[PDB]
């Protein structure tokens, strides 16, 4: 339709668990032939892999080119520039893409199950919250125990933004249903969100039914005119 | 019974225990016990100038509960640390009551001959010795 | 809840008594204050004595209070004792009126003196003990005989004649020997707590009837208390005599209904939890034996019994040893990883640790082994020794160096798998226990299979590494006794460090290693070996 | 580019509200004249002129139609085809439309504030979802008190399918950040589900402050 | 008189607030000159000082010696000896002391001032007691908010032994009188105990116009109770 | 040595409890010479005893006397002069005393025992001061009840001058530790002090439990 250019980031799930922060660049809508050029700014790995001259539906023929590269450059704020040469053009086109700028880490959030979900026995839902991150981008994982339950069990969303208290800042959900006979005998589950902005890149939150709503409380204060020491 | 929490700044301890029913298994029991301990008779800094007797106090459950420690988990084939709270801002929190694990002490300046030195008390007399 | 002693105290009047309490060797616990209160009817202690200089008017002259820091106990004395002083007590630290505290019970009773119209006998339950008894010279062949004083009546237990009762049956003897001997004696092994009482021997029916009454008296052992940490290791020692040197032996536990569950056994039995982590040693002359356990759980305190029969298990008529046992919670022992996973043809890394004090030790690594009693091998050593079996493919080193050692083990298989120990030469031992696993996979370094050379010829290797690993420092080393050492500097992007090696004679034969380290924690390495020809 | 020819449904948000809800035979990708002529098999008696005759994106010429005037009342639910025409190979073409059967009712569920954040006092957090339901189609509208909220104030998104046991139904999600002062003065908060298998096309549910009523809290001080 | 010999203790002033610990060995009873001399056990830089002598009681020569330089090994628990010797002997004198142990730390209560003289309005009497400690030697110092009060403006005793209930103690007083402006208006005061057997060297107790209770008012509000504790 | 002649008021104990107080005009400093000569110039109620001598700075012949039965002469307000005589100069010795005015009560205070002694089930620690009084001299005794306690089982202090800025005053403090559960019980406990300025000769207080503690806690769980 229209040659345009386009960088793409690295994935989020390949660059936090491991270093392969392999960069995409593409251009679409190319003239005639596929005898197209590539040029990056830093030429470490001059084996980049050009793959095979793809099309698109209505009329559109892709070219697409891979910078194999490792994690520790990216996060130190270096720069990639992309080039190309196709022939329609008397001038060449370019297109940057770096590490992003103004972060904020996530607010995560583990909701217990209903009550009108637990009296018919059968199935309980548990819904993981996290919201007010500044990148789209963000990691879902689950835990049962200790072990990780596989990732067919469960179904997450996508990431969208949400309306403004001045600045922009997205949202995901994420729920889970388990056995009742499993959540009333006292088994934990556990949450994982990983995130670009968070210190540690990963965060975790536990619950079961001892850390739910209770219906019975006891409160029991004590006066001291002893000292305060609390031993 | 499970220790749920047991908070030193505040003097706070939290345990629950549940208790089913073999009778229309809707009627089970889950119950919470909190136990707190009220000083009367020290300041609401620590340092001995300060505001005579605390008289209010706060107790916020979420900020009892709090894990402010890094922890391990294995995902697929590594193992990860993670942080395990969202309020563990970056320490200036005020506690009510002292520790008994830990030191606490104070700097007075006082005058020896024809100068002025800055010496250290102790507070806590017992738990601040070198060992 | 940390402070642990003896529950119950017993003792009779005149004579001394010496309590010992428990506590962990925080700084803050050394230099507080210890005392010894009395509790009654009003729900508060009253104190007797204190670590600060304080004794109280009953207890002038008679107690004292001792502080030994570097152990982490307490002992109090108490001499001229009464039948005033039969209570409810406490050991503590710190403040009455708070709960560091532990419940100790006293009783005294009146003693002995002026009853030499009845003799006594008191032997351990389980021993042997003999009655000597005197029958008139006006009686040489007229019937001895004993009774048992049971209550309202007394019964018959053993004639002259041949009628022993039921309750008596093979374990009791009457002897009247040679040597012109005109009194008899009455022999009894196995004994029971169902054989106290009073006795009372007798010579005939007749007028004569030279009875003297005798009592039976059968001591319970007093229990040894023991103080140990959580994860920490526990040795008991059983001393029984050379009497029972050819009987099997046990160790139970004691339960709430009565119920020893057995732990370990000389006839080959073992709990399912203690699968991994008890040893049980050979035994000495005198027949004393000990037992080590490793690695102890919140659930592993309570009464602990050893002892000796045939059947290898706690019935009535053998002899025992107790122990009690506490598991403190407050530990200092550092939290260590229990469980390592690792890939054929991988390696490994274990970091071993100890206590900072005797770091000029020896170290050294076992291999657990069951299908026995229990035993534990070396496998390496800190001064030059290694096992045969794993050369090339077993170090040791002492790199982190503040109460913590490192362990490689790399080219592994599935025979691998299994528990493994860590050792000191220290006096203070505790004893860590690993279990390595072996699951399915890749290793992460790459390197060829076994080299050749030829003789006069430079040869180079490659060794290539994921991005993973690109922030951390890499090595090639070659394997020896003492340790590798590293090489000096051949190397390049994410893959190929490059070992070179320019001229050969066979001194450059052996096996070389490939790792990353980052700095001070070692990680992943590989081997490979270097042959040379002609 | 390479031509097709599809068909639509009318939309959910019409069927039950408005008088506007009409139905599509869209034409996708041409380069030609006015060849078309359209039919469709039930004949009620309404009026059928086209829809806009204009194009599409990069290229391609469109035409479509839509019915105007009548609302099409197929709670019947008959077949209601289209058979359109233009004057290429010997095919003209026709499409499909059908209504399918398994229809499910949905569970919604709205859930209370997490408790961490009602002890900042800034903004709290309302969370409704709604589950299991087998056509991917659903409306959801927030409440407060009585007046309704506009469509900027709160997100929601879209309508997933999830695991389960042979039977195939589909999840949504969304949320809404109040106030505290709001939260803690006691207003009432409601979200409302609209989908095609209702009896009354709409499930409501509530929420506010003190609406978990049977925790049985009991206070005692000593000295 | 009778020639007399004997060591003194580096006094706590110094071992507490400065750096020159001096000992010091003493001479009495001399007869008509000073020819003495002097020795020690340890000379690790030791720049021995003899001085001048002097006059004891009724009249008779006094000459004494100090040894520089005596903080750690003090605190570190070393010994020290002294001998003399005047031109009239055959025989040198010795004395020998250390570092005592068997210590105990005190306990330090501040009184809060008696009821009737509150009522009369001019001025108040604050007073500190410490009690229970085994060598002999104490500082006591005061407080008023964060300044230090001049020694010029209280008055304390001197440090007794107290009635045997187990072993050995002392015990020691001091009294401030302060105006009842600066008392009713809500200023706080301090006393401060240094002894040798502390940790740091030094400890304190404060008190205001508050404490000592009446009917004090306590508020605990207990937020959320029931709110998913992770 | 040197010597000086002094002489010294009666004493304080012998004056309030008891009846016959002495007064003593002791010559230090001499070494020798027995033949000493005391002789009070009012010569008048008894009859002035002289004494042997004694060691005093290691070569003192320090010879006193004593003049008895001046006890009510001296709460009068009479006045005294002593001489004596020495082998040396032209001149003998001389010196004065008498009673002097301007005197000042006493004020007593006995104070409560603190807190944190309570918590160790110990002894605990009742305190008596006293405070402004003129003349130097001052008793303290301590009951029990009504019955009295012996003088070794407390601590007085002595009484040093205290930092007035009008006129020269005095303090004195005492202390007296008692078993947890006397306190406990409800028995009492009194301080008594005597002077010259208080006409009664004693005065006294008296500390207990139960003299003055309630709070007013309130709770609010939302
Ligand atoms: C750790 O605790 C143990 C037991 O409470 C202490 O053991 C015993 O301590 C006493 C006093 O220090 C020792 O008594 C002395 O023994 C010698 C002969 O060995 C005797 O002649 C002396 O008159 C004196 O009573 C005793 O030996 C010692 N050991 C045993 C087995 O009783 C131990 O002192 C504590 N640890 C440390 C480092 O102090
Ligand atoms: C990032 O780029 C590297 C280099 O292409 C990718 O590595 C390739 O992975 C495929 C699939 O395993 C192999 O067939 C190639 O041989 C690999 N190439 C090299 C040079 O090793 C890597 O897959 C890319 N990113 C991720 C996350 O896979
Ligand atoms: C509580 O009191 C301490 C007293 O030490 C305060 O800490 C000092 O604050 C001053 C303020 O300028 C600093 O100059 C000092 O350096 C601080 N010293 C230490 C050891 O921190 C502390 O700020 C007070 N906290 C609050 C919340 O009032
Ligand atoms: C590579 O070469 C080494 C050395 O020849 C081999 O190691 C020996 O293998 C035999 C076969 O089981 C063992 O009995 C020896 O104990 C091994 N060590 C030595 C020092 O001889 C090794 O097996 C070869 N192959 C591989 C895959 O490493
Ligand atoms: C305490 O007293 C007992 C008995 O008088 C004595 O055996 C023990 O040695 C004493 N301990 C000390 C430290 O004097
Ligand atoms: C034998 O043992 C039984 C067991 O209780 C006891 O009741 C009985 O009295 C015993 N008899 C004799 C003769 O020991
Ligand atoms: C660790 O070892 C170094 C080197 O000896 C030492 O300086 C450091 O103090 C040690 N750390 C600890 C906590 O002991
Ligand atoms: C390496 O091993 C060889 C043979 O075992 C030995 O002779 C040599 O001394 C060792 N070298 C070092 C540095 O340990
Ligand atoms: C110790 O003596 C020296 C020499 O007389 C003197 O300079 C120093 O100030 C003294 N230190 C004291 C008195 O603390
Ligand atoms: C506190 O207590 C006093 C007296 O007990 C009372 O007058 C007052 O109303 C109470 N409340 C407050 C807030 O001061
Ligand atoms: C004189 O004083 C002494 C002691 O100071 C005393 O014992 C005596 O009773 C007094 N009176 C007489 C007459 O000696």
């Amino acid at each position: 339709c229209h040659p345009r250019l386009s960088l793409h980031r690295p994935a989020l799930e390949d660059l936090l668990l491991g270093s392969e922060a392999n960069l995409t660049c593409t251009l679409t809508g190319l003239r005639d032939a596929s005898g197209v050029t590539f040029t990056w700014t830093p030429s470490s790995g001059k084996s980049a892999v050009q793959g095979p001259p793809e099309r698109d539906l209505c009329g559109c023929y892709s070219v697409s080119s891979v910078l194999p590269g490792c994690a520790e450059p990216w996060n130190h704020g270096k720069t990639f520039t992309c080039t190309a040469a196709y022939p329609e053009s008397k001038t060449p086109l370019t297109a940057t893409l770096s590490k992003s700028g103004n972060t904020f880490r996530p607010e995560v959030h583990l909701l217990p199950p209903p009550s009108e979900e637990l009296a018919l026995n059968e199935l309980v839902t548990l819904t993981c919250l996290a919201r007010g991150f500044s990148p789209k981008d963000v990691l879902v994982r689950w835990l049962q125990g200790s072990q990780e339950l596989p990732r067919e069990k469960y179904l997450t969303w996508a990431s969208r933004q949400e309306p403004s208290q001045g600045t922009t800042t997205f949202a995901v959900t994420s729920i889970l249903r388990v056995a009742a006979e499993d959540w009333k005998k006292g088994d934990t589950f556990s949450c994982m969100v990983g995130h670009e902005a968070l210190p540690l890149a990963f965060t975790q939150k536990t619950i079961d039914r001892l850390a739910g709503k209770p219906t019975h409380v006891n409160v029991s204060v004590v006066m001291a005119e002893v000292d305060g020491t609390c031993y | 019974r499970i220790v749920l929490v047991d908070n030193k700044c505040k003097c706070a301890r939290i345990t629950s225990r549940i208790i089913r029913s073999s009778e229309d298994p809707n009627e089970d029991i889950v119950e919470r016990n909190i136990r707190i301990i009220v000083p009367l008779n020290n300041r609401e800094n620590i340092s001995d100038p300060t505001s005579p007797l605390r008289t209010r106090f706060v107790y916020h459950l979420s900020d009892l509960c709090k894990k402010c420690d890094p922890t391990e988990v294995e995902l697929d084939n590594q193992i990860v640390t993670a942080t395990q709270s969202n309020i563990c801002d970056e320490a200036t929190e005020t506690c009510y009551t002292y520790d008994r694990n830990k030191c606490y002490t104070a700097v007075v300046p006082l005058v020896y001959g024809g100068e002025t030195k800055m010496v250290e008390t102790a507070l806590t007399p017992d738990a601040c010795y070198p060992d | 809840s940390p402070i642990f002693g003896p529950e119950e105290v017993n003792s009779v009047e005149g004579n001394s008594v010496s309590i010992t309490c428990y506590y962990p060797p925080t700084s803050v616990n050394r230099h507080t204050r210890k005392y010894w209160c009395r509790q009654g009817a009003r729900g508060g202690c009253i104190t007797l004595i204190s670590s600060e200089g304080y004794v109280s008017s009953k207890y002038a002259g008679r107690a004292n209070l001792t502080n030994f820091p570097e152990n982490g106990t307490f002992v109090v004395n108490i001499a001229q004792l009464s039948q005033d002083d039969s209570g409810r007590y406490k050991c503590g630290l710190g403040i009455n009126s708070r709960g560091l505290s532990f419940d100790v019970s006293l009783e005294v009773s009146q003693g002995p003196g002026l009853l030499n119209d009845t003799k006594v006998y008191t032997v351990d339950l389980g021993r042997t003990v003999t009655i000597n008894c005197p029958f008139k010279t006006e009686n040489a062949q007229k019937r001895k005989s004993l009774y048992k004083q049971i209550g309202l009546y007394p019964v018959l237990v053993i004639d002259s004649s041949g009628y022993v009762n039921p309750n008596y049956t093979g374990r009791i003897r009457l002897d009247i020997q040679g040597t012109g001997q005109l009194l008899f004696s009455v022999v009894i092994n196995q004994l029971r707590l169902s054989d106290a009482g009073q006795y009372l021997c007798q010579a005939g029916d007749d007028s004569n009837s030279n009875k003297k009454n005798a009592d039976l008296q059968v001591l319970k052992p007093e229990p040894e208390l023991v103080y140990e940490d959580l994860r920490g290791s526990v040795t008991f020692h059983c001393a029984l005599g050379p009497e029972v040197a050819n009987v099997a032996k046990f160790l139970c536990r004691q339960s709430s209904g009565e119920n020893c569950d057995v732990v370990v056994n000389t006839l080959g039995k073992r709990a399912p939890a203690f699968e991994g982590r008890i040893l049980l040693n050979p035994q000495d002359k005198d027949g004393s034996f000990s037992v080590v356990i490793t690695g102890l759980r919140k659930e592993d305190a309570g009464r602990y019994l050893c002892g000796a029969h045939s059947d290898g298990q706690l019935q009535e008529g053998s002899p025992i040893q107790a122990w009690q046992l506490f598991v403190n919670e407050e530990s200092t022992i550092p939290r260590s990883p229990t469980v390592v996973k690792g890939v054929a043809g991988g390696s490994v890394a274990v970091l071993c640790p100890y206590n900072r004090k005797e770091s000029k030790s020896i170290k050294y690594w076992c291999l657990w082994e069951g299908a026995q009693n229990g035993r534990c091998p070396l496998l390496v050593d800190s001064e030059g020794w290694v096992k045969a079996q794993y050369e090339g493919r077993l170090s040791l080193l002492e790199e982190p160096g503040n109460g913590t050692f490192t362990v490689i083990l790399n080219q592994l298989t599935s025979r691998d798998a299994g528990f493994y120990w860590c050792l000191t030469n220290g006096d203070t031992l505790w004893r860590t226990t690993v279990e390595i696993k072996i699951i399915e996979g890749e290793p992460n370094l790459k390197v060829p299979g076994n080299v050749t050379a030829v003789l006069g010829e430079t040869l180079k290797v490659p060794c290539h590494f994921p991005c993973k690993f690109s922030s951390y420092e890499k090595y090639w080393c070659k394997w020896n006794n003492t340790g590798c050492q590293a090489l000096p500097s051949c190397d390049e992007n994410s893959r190929l460090v490059s070992l070179t090696l320019n001229l050969v004679t066979r001194a450059d034969e052996g096996w070389y290693w490939c790792g990353v380290k980052q700095g001070h924690f070692y990680g992943e390495t590989a081997a490979v070996y270097v042959a040379v020809e002609e």
